[PDB]
Parts: C-alpha cells; structure tokens; sequence
C-alpha cells in the first residue's frame, strides 16, 4: 500500500 | 488568517539534483555533503527492496549531483537510516547557518516541493499526531527538504520526503535517517494512527476570530480542561495543553479558555451554516505563534 | 494511494528574495523590488503623512534625495534619482543588482494567479499564493510596512512576472496593488479614502478545476447525479453570485481521466452552493475557487499550463 | 475606510 515517492 | 510559507530562498540554493542509474530525485546540499533519501538506489518500484544488497552492490560511478545543471564530482557514499550522505568534492558555498531538528507534532514547518533537483512550489504545513503530514507530492518528489527559519537566521532542517501512505498521508524523515513515527520507506502496507484535531490550534484559532469581531460562536457555557479533554477522546481530538498559555489573549476577550472550550464541542455539532473566517468547520491549521505573529508581526 | 493531495502552494520565492530592498524616506519605512539599477516602491513613501489625504504633486515637488536610504540585506545603495509615475517611484541607484533574474512585467487581470512575498522592513518573512478577483482585490494577509511587497509569477523558462505591489488595505479587509507601471488595479486611488469595491464573483473555472481535484483524490460523495448545461449554469452564475465557465472543453484532459463531465460539475456547484452541511471536500468546508485548472493540473500530473 | 499599507 504505501509508495514511494 | 492565511496559511503561509517562510521564504525559501536560503533552502534553494541547498537543493541538488540527484541521479542513480536513471532514478532520479532530489537532495540537499550542505557543506560538503549531499543527504537523500535511501530508495534512489532501489532497482524496483512495486516489490519489497534490500537495502543491504542495493547498497553492496552499489557503485558510485553511476551517481550524477547537480546543482542548477553545474555537475559535482562524487567522493563518498555512506548509509544512516533511511538516507544517502553522499559526499561530494565542492563545498556549498550558500550553506546557511544552519541545524538538525526533528520535529513534534503540532509543530508547523515548510515543504520546499522539489522535482528533478528543481524547487516547483513552497508551503506551510503542520506535523500531525500520527507523524504524517497533508502535503501534494507526485513522481520524484521524495527528497524535498522541509524547514523552519528561526528568528536570528538559523535554518533547521527536518523534513526529507520519503513516502505516501496508503490512506494519502505523506511522511518523510528527518536529515539523520530516522523516518517519522517509525514507518517503512519499503512499498508495504502500512497503516497510521486516527489524526486527531490538534486543540491547541482550534483554541489560537477562536482567539483569531475574537480578534476579528468574529463572535456568534462564544457559548454561554464553561468546560473544564478535563471534561473537554475526555469529550476529546470520543471526537478525534487532542488533549488541551494546558490552559496556562492563553493567558494574555484570554482579557482582549473576556472569554477564558474554559468558554472557549465548550464552544467547540458545540461547534463541532455543526455551524447551522454561518461560518468563522471563512471556515465552516473547526480550523486546527494555525498555531498560536503563526496567529500571533501574523497579527502584531511578532 | 488512490490519489496524491491538493495543497494550496506559492511558487519559490528564492530570486525575488535577491530583489526586495529597505526602501526609507525621512522616517517612513516600506519595501522596494531592486532590478537593474532601478527600484520600485509606492510613491506614498514620500508622503509627510499616511493617515490623509496626500497631495502627491507637492509631495514629489518637495522631494529631498537625502531624505532616502535604499539598503539591501543592510548594505546601503547609493541614490542618484527618483521620478515619479502612476502610484510608485522608480529610484535610480549606483549600484546596479547583480542578482537581476531575468524578467517582465504584466498587469493582471482578474482569475490569475500569482504569488505575494510579504516584506517588512526590506526583509522578506512570508509567502503564499492568491488570486486576482473579480473586484480587482486579493485576500491577502499584510500588516503595518507591508507596502511594497512584491507579487509574482515564475514562467517555465524562469522569466519572472513581476505584476504587484503592495499599496492598499481597504475597510473591508481586502487587499489592493498596483502594477509596477504605476497603475492601481482596480482603478483604486493610493490615499486613505472611503473606497469600495465591487461584490465579489466566485470563479466558476477555479470551482470546477477543484472539484475534478476532489474526484482525484477519492472524494466523491457531493457528485450531484444530474447535468446542466453551460448556457444554462451561466444564467444561474449570474444570480448566484458566480462567474461564466470558461468554456468546458479545457477539461477535456480531467474530464477523460475522471469519467465525470463538466455539465455534472456545474449542477453539483449548483446542489453544495448551499453549504456542504456537515460533510467536507479535501479539508474544505465550502466550495473553494481558489485554484486554477493549470495548478490542479500541475499537482496531479506535472505538466504546465 | 481604507489606509496604506
């Protein structure tokens, strides 16, 4: 779930 | 009240451009030393990364630091946390007088929006209780620096973007790795606290309003900084702390901190559709020092 | 995930920073914008007085060059000639700045964008981004010695747009400048006057860049299920205080990647005209106009203008 | 009303 940018 | 940024100007000059291969983001420059964020080395976007081998097998021949398109030559990598310090030969000539803090939440600060080594847009934002923060970032933001100009000049830096959660939140870490309550930078799936209204805000900010001949709100009714504090518990918000600070603002009014505690319990029910400069809801977005110094420039 | 945040942000204000300058006459302190050998700030800095009404013709006749002290950053220029146009002055100096960013200046007109480096004293403390309204007035956020405070735009190949400069605060509250030609916006004078200004008009194209905003970042719930036409949502604009859309096709880009089209934007500003009641919008609390379609657009994809 | 900044 999380992204990095 | 009006949501501002401190000038971004020393910051600027600190932003560089750093490349790994082709993945590019982007770095600050202090002294002689770049710091960014960790994942620039990452051979994948969608998969679990092993830092230890992307970092073993790293070679330094690939990365390329740019400031405004001028080239520095790379001396050094090394590893802390969640970040790069890559060092480099040129020193910084616009290294301002500057510190390393990590913030608290509740504390404001300012987002320098980079991509590609270049600064796009500057902003005023609020660390939230859960460590993330409500900013706009998109592909290649990550290394943004966030930062507070202290009175005599000092920059503190604190903030380097790093991640967007899952629910929208942002987080970062701070200049010495550490990443913001303690999440990943890894693409797992991570979940953050409920944010909580910051009460402390919600009060400076109904001070603002008396300043400004806004008063329909004030209730005739008085709370206790406990009994709010355990109406807090069951409503999002954060525990009052702790009603020895209003003490200057609370005589222009006439109105303690008690009476303007029970209005935002009221408040919070609803505004019948007036509003309170300008918002129709509870606005935790100013601090006290930010109404303050807004107000009388101090 | 599943969107990437709307935040209202000022374009960088690093190269007018180099630019903003302690512009102070007898004992009357406000700012000045530094390019070339040439700084610029609003005439009422050589008024005796603020507080009535100024005969500027007899202000400038009077005029004393050793009545100024231009300084930046506490380092003293040296002044060589002051000449009067519109509501500022352009002060000649010696020392010509080095750090002139390459630049123009443009007048505003009502619906742009642009950015305000608030300044005091010559020193820069704070900056954010406004529009220019309808009434030809900003929303700002400006004390005593505000004046002179630059507003900006920064095009893609770095030009800077140099298009305001702090001059009035009008008894509503809001805020009025003039460009760096002189020309008060609004056709507003520079003096203490009783001065009003026109009812202000939502814009209608900002409402609906926003709301694309919104459907990009999951929120939903205010989507109105029925559609109406821009003929016919500008006969409503008119008597509800917003302006005409311009001219649903811009959105051909939002309207793509959303699914939702225009027409379905324009009756739900229509439905949360109202009020959003309880609920909310990105963390505002009613409909909000300030963002263009090119900041939206900017935010969410990267692209300019 | 207004005044000058």
């Amino acid at each position: 779930x999380a992204v990095l940018x | 009240l009006k949501k501002m940024a401190q000038p971004s100007g020393c910051v600027e000059r600190c932003v560089v451009r750093v490349c790994y291969g082709s993945t590019v983001l982007n770095g600050v420059w202090l002294g002689d030393t770049v710091t960014c964020p960790r994942h620039v080395i990452a051979p994948s976007t969608t998969v679990l990364i092993d830092y230890d081998h992307a970092y073993s097998t790293m070679r330094l021949h690939n990365f390329s630091v740019s400031h405004n398109g001028v080239f520095l030559g790379v001396v050094g990598v090394t590893m802390h946390g969640s970040v790069l310090r890559i060092k480099v030969s040129q020193s910084n000539v616009h290294t301002p007088k500057h510190v390393f803090k990590t913030l608290k939440p509740g504390d404001s600060f300012n987002i320098l929006a980079c991509y590609e080594g270049i600064a796009s847009g500057v902003f005023g934002v609020n660390l939230r209780t859960n460590f993330t923060i409500k900013g706009s970032f998109i592909n290649g933001a990550c290394g943004s620096p966030g930062y507070n100009v202290r009175n005599d000049g000092t920059v503190e830096f604190c903030y380097l973007h790093q991640i967007e959660l899952g629910s929208g939140a942002h987080v970062g870490s701070d200049f010495t790795g550490s990443v913001y309550g303690n999440f990943d930078d890894q693409p797992s799936l991570q979940v953050e606290s409920a944010n909580l209204m910051l009460s402390d805000n919600v009060v400076a900010f109904l001070y603002a309003a008396l300043l400004n001949g806004c008063r329909w709100w004030l209730c005739s009714t008085r709370v206790n900084v406990d009994g709010f504090n355990e109406w807090a518990m069951a409503n999002g918000y954060t525990s009052v702390s702790s009603v020895e600070c209003y003490s200057i603002l609370a005589a222009k009014t006439g109105v303690s901190v008690e009476q303007l505690l029970a209005s935002i319990q009221h408040l919070h029910e609803g505004f019948g559709g007036k509003n309170i400069l300008g918002y129709s809801s509870l606005c935790d977005e100013f601090t006290l020092a930010e109404v303050v110094k807004q107000m009388y420039g101090v």
